[PDB]
């Protein structure tokens, strides 16, 4: 499969999540994603084919994971935007007020701005601390997907938000949305990963 | 908030 930020993948033939970013760990190929998407050794599938397994994750506390893929997968330095792509150029962290977009299998590519950092989400499983909040909308299934600036600086992977009864926060005003992401930096250093860039 |  061609690995691109934003596409759908399933875990153990049950749950759906979105790919965050293509990365390498030495000769091993992988993608970073949300920790709540799977447990260590869960099987990831893209378009019905096995592409790898969860190699590590932390959730709750943090919300991160990496999937090590088989050699046959093609890593790309890109994030889906409809039919087009946003190129990954690096991981400079943007500041409060910066514009940012996210990509995932349920709402597609949405943009907004960062509104706060170091936020705590009280999920049913336990608190997740240190998330950055943006007001781009997101829906059930967008978790794990990419958060990136239009300039290509990868910011993190989607964790959660204040979804309404329709499964997203897109039908409420941006001023009222809380869409949260886990910062990418600590995930790369924690797992010794390198981002694929172009 | 909920995870996703």
């Amino acid at each position: 499969a061609n690995i691109v930020g934003g596409i759908e993948y399933s875990i153990n033939n049950a749950s759906l999540c979105s790919v965050g970013f293509s990365v390498t760990r030495g000769a091993t190929k992988g993608f970073v994603t949300a920790g709540h998407c799977g447990t260590v050794n869960a099987t990831a599938r893209i378009g019905g084919a096995v592409v790898g397994t969860f190699a590590a994750r932390v959730f709750p506390g943090n919300d991160r994971a990496w999937v090590s893929l088989t050699s046959a997968q093609t890593l790309l330095p890109r994030v889906a935007n409809g039919s087009s792509f946003v190129t990954v150029r690096g991981s400079t962290e943007a500041a409060v007020g910066a514009a940012v977009c996210r990509s995932g299998r349920t709402t597609g590519y949405q943009c907004g701005t960062i509104t706060a950092k170091n936020v705590t989400a009280n999920y049913a499983e336990g608190a997740v601390r240190g998330l950055t909040q943006g007001n781009a909308c997101m829906g059930r299934g967008d978790s794990g997907g990419s958060w990136i600036t239009s300039a290509g600086q990868a910011q993190g992977v989607a964790s959660g938000g204040n979804v309404q009864s329709n499964g997203n926060n897109c039908g409420i005003p941006a001023s009222q949305r809380s869409s949260l992401f886990e910062r990418l930096q600590p995930i790369l250093s924690q797992y010794g990963l390198s981002l694929v860039t172009g | 908030a909920a995870p996703l």
